[PDB]
């Protein structure tokens, strides 16, 4: 199935865009910085704890 | 950290932080001090390095305890 969908992609291959996207892009830069609230502290605070506790005990 | 990028300070009513050019004239000064020792600070560091110099020779290993005390340990305390 993982070969199907590589088949018919080459296949078509062979016989939105980009320059709108990187208008898009740098444009961003010079108006969008944001600043963190209070929503973000507690769930990442609970989360990071999770991440010293149990993944050491994986990697 | 989390408070770091939520302002740009970090102590919360407890303390005030030293701005480093004052900090550095009340160092200044106290570099023209050169204080002098005494007597009975010379009996109290002698018998206290005769601690150092006999528990650090009873292991002679390469365990978790490094190996030799060196008269400059007594040299910079």
């Amino acid at each position: 199935i993982r070969d199907r969908s590589i088949s018919e992609h080459v296949l078509r291959t062979h016989r939105v865009t980009i320059p709108f996207l990187r208008k898009y892009v740098q444009y961003a830069k010079e108006r969008v910085i944001p600043q963190l609230t209070q929503e973000a502290i507690n769930v990442i605070v609970k989360n990071y704890t999770d991440l010293r506790n149990d993944d050491n005990t994986k990697k | 950290v989390t408070y770091v990028h939520m302002h740009n300070k970090q102590p919360d009513l407890d303390f005030t932080p030293v701005e480093p050019s004052k900090m550095r004239e009340y160092i200044a000064y106290a570099k023209t001090k050169r204080p002098v020792m005494s007597e009975a600070v010379n009996d109290y560091v002698v018998q206290a390095y005769i601690r150092l110099r006999q528990d650090s020779k009873r292991e002679m290993d390469s365990k978790f305890s490094f190996g030799q005390a060196t008269p400059r340990t007594l040299l910079g305390i």
